[PDB]
């Protein structure tokens, strides 16, 4: 149903809608990625992550 | 005639011999000299259970009434005279109490039983069997024949130890269970009595309690108990969260008081701390710290790991009270039991005492009020949870509240089997 | 827990733990990073001395991995009551950061907004903790974690005896018999994305444990970031 309505923006995470267009950010620890709808990490052990390593 | 209300002097009283030795209030409804008579055996029970703990092995259960073992010598102590009395008495710490008691104290302890019989069985079931058990030969006096029935239950049971000796051995036994309606047997192993066995002391019983708060069997699953010889193994466990009464004292043993119905009879546990040995626990023990143990207790909200375990214990008394003290009561060349035939040519005397105690608990116990409360129920814990999960070597106590008599004294070594 | 399962290593990292001066735990808590844990109201309230235990899978048995933090400053909801089990929230500063590592993790806080349209419409959330494991059974040993759809708000409350504040919700499979239960109270319970897991409602109450037609009550996390961040900045 039109923008975020739509598969949630094709963002990584959080979706609005500034200037009647798609928006997407990012939860504390993750930097949102150049391409504008992605989140990539900002360290080791980010939230929401289980943790991994193998 | 019952006993539970009829004071002595009414009866009759004063017998042979009695002797003689060269600010704490009184409970609610109770006669000043119960009461003494009572704490009296306090005293007497840690000591002996000190003993009969190194008769046994660290990792032999053990259980027992050291009123009954108490009471027994008293239907003695009655009919004594000299140098044997005396022992009698301060083995037992009978000296300590007052004139009058120091006498009747047959009777009382009697009046103490009945107490401590009723409130027990009133919402558990407690029953004994024990007597006194003499050849025929010998005339028994008429007189402590007939206090001995109305005081300690019934009379002086001649047999023929003599003529048939194990006939009438196996012959005892058999009594023993047509009155503990099954449940003690035994109470005389083989090659204890022969045609020397001339009186015999006879005292046991078996005590299943009730809960005043269950255990849900729900909640009973096989885990772990470690032994105290290292060893590892698999008992039933039982576990239920509930706020009852308890204190970690300064040591650290732990003291945990669970009530049967009606809050009469609670059955407190002592488990050490796991540095300390159950043991070194128990060569320390004395009545002035079992108080410690009880006097400051608290209510809380503790999580309870308690195992469903059975013990039955089969014992000659005499070996052991010998190393207390008492010789004379079991010496034939040197006796003084005038009071029970005073004929013979000191003739008379105790080959042995044989008691047998049983004790059972499962997670059965009930009150059930109801499901008094339908408010929400938070699904937090309580912040100040203490646990007691005693999986590994620990005492058993089973007093009397008011009173605080120790009725049953006992310890849990092995309970997985 | 009942029913659920057993958080395999780094399944549920910011599960937390509160534990008391006899060392016992009572009440989950939820890694919201570093310093502040995130925790039930009604856990606090009768309580007296406790710390958060992170990163620790098994009570039983301690071995490293598992830290210990104290606290230097408790925030319960100013507005909570043991009689509606409204507000039942608060926060937690430790005094010494966390150090993340395995089993040890935050987990997300969405924006309101987003979060009430893309986590709370979904239709499973994933709750943990220590707690039992029958209406009045053992406790746990290890970390249990149960998944749990959510339940339609106007149905809940015509199977709650007590009221359901706009700050509540529901978790709880209509027949299935599996739930939170006692001890669990301050546990988290998250909600996936994509690869991401956000926390959304606190485990406060609920009638009993799996009962016939009974739902599990969790705080509405989703109706709270604002005094919560709020709160995480004292
Ligand atoms: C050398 O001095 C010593 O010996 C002399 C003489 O002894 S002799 O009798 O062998 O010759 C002692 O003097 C004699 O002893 C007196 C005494 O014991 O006080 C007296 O005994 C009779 O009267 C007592 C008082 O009765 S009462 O009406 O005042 O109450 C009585 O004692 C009471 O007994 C009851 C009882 O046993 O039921 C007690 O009840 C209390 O407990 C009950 C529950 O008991 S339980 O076992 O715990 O379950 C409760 O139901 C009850 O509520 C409770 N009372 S309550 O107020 O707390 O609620 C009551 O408290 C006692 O006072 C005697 O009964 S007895 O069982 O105690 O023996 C009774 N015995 S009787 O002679 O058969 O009638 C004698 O009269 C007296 O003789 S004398 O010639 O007048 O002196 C002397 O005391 C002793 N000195 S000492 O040895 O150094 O201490
Ligand atoms: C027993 O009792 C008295 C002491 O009161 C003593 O003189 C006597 O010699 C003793 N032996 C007996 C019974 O003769
Ligand atoms: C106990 O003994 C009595 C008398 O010998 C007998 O009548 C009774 O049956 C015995 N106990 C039972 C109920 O078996
Ligand atoms: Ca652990």
């Amino acid at each position: 149903r039109k923008l975020c309505s739509l598969d949630n923006g094709d963002c990584d995470q959080f979706c609005h809608e500034e200037q009647n267009s798609v928006v997407c950010s990012c939860a504390r620890g993750y930097t949102l990625a150049d391409n504008g709808k992605a989140c990539i990490p900002t360290g080791p052990y980010p939230c929401g992550k289980q943790t991994l390593e193998r | 005639v019952d006993i539970c209300t009829a004071k002595p002097r009414d009866i009759p009283m004063n017998p042979m011999c009695i002797y003689r030795s060269p600010e704490q209030k009184i409970p609610e409804a109770t006669n000043r000299r119960v009461w003494e008579l009572s704490k009296a055996n306090s005293r007497f029970a840690t000591t002996f259970y000190q003993h009969l703990a190194d008769s046994k092995n660290d990792n032999d259960n053990i259980f027992l009434s050291p009123l009954s073992i108490s009471t027994a010598f008293a239907m003695t102590k009655l009919g004594a005279c000299n140098d044997t009395l005396q022992q009698l008495m301060e083995v037992f710490k009978f000296d300590t109490i007052s004139e009058k008691t120091s006498d009747q104290i047959h009777f009382f302890f009697a009046k103490l039983n009945c107490r401590l019989y009723r409130k027990a069985n009133k919402a558990s079931k407690l029953v004994s069997a024990n007597r006194l058990f003499g050849d025929k030969s010998l005339t028994f006096n008429e007189t402590y024949q007939d206090i001995s029935e109305l005081v300690y239950g019934a009379k002086l049971q001649p047999l023929d130890f003599k003529e048939n000796a194990e006939q009438s051995r196996a012959a005892i036994n058999k009594w023993v269970s047509n009155k503990t309606e099954g449940r003690i047997t035994d109470v005389i192993p083989s090659e204890a009595i022969n045609e020397l066995t001339v009186l015999v002391l006879v005292n046991t019983i078996y005590f299943k309690g009730l809960w005043k708060s269950k255990f849900s069997p729900e909640n009973t699953r096989k885990e772990l108990f470690y032994k105290a010889d290292g060893e590892s193994c698999s008992a039933s466990m039982m576990y239920q969260e509930g706020k009852f009464r308890y204190r970690r004292v300064a040591e650290g043993t732990q003291v945990l008081e669970l009530p049967f119905k009606g809050d009469d009879i609670t059955m407190v546990l002592i488990l050490p701390k796991p540095e300390k040995s159950l043991a070194k626990v128990e060569k320390e023990l004395t009545p002035e710290v079992l108080q410690e143990w009880l006097d400051e207790l608290e209510e809380m909200m503790l999580v309870v790991h308690m195992p469903r375990f059975r013990i039955e214990d089969g014992f000659s008394l005499k070996e052991q009270l010998q190393d207390m003290g008492l010789v004379d009561l079991f010496s034939p060349a040197a006796s003084a039991l005038p009071g029970i035939v005073a004929e013979g040519r000191d003739d008379l005397y105790v080959s042995d005492a044989f008691h047998k105690a049983f004790l059972e608990v499962n997670e059965e116990g009930s009150e059930a009020a109801a499901s008094t409360a339908v408010v929400i129920a938070g699904r937090s814990l309580n912040p100040n949870r203490v646990t007691f999960k005693a999986n590994r070597p620990f005492l058993v106590f089973i007093r009397e509240v008011p009173l605080n008599t120790i009725i049953f004294m006992g310890r849990v070594a092995n309970p997985c089997v | 827990i009942v029913g659920g399962q057993e958080c395999k290593d780094g399944e549920c990292p910011w599960q937390a733990l509160l534990i008391n001066e006899e060392n016992e735990g009572f009440c989950g808590g939820t890694i919201l990073s570093e310093f502040y844990i995130l925790t039930a109201a009604h856990c606090l309230y009768q309580a007296k001395r406790f710390k958060v235990r992170v990163g620790d899978r098994n009570t039983e048995q301690e071995e490293g991995g598992e830290a210990v933090h104290e606290v230097e400053v408790v925030i319960k909801h100013n507005r909570f009551t043991k009689e509606t089990y409204d507000f039942d929230i608060a926060v937690l500063r430790l005094k010494t950061p966390i150090t993340f590592r395995m089993n040890v993790a935050p987990a997300c806080l969405p924006e309101r907004d987003w979060a009430e349209s893309t986590l709370m419409t979904q239709k499973t959330g994933i709750v943990s903790g220590f707690g039992r494991t029958h209406e009045k059974g053992r406790q746990s040993t290890r970390l249990k974690m149960l998944e749990v759809p959510y339940v339609d708000r106007n149905s809940c409350k015509l199977s709650s005896s007590f009221i359901i504040t706009q700050n509540m919700f529901c978790a709880g499979y209509d027949t299935k018999q599996e739930d939170a239960c006692q001890g669990d109270a301050g546990g988290p319970h998250v909600t996936r994305f994509k690869d991401t897991y956000f926390v959304t409602g606190i485990v406060s109450w609920g009638e009993g444990c799996a009962r016939k037609g009974k739902y599990g009550i969790y705080t509405k996390v989703t109706a709270f970031l604002k005094w919560i961040d709020r709160s995480m900045k004292t």
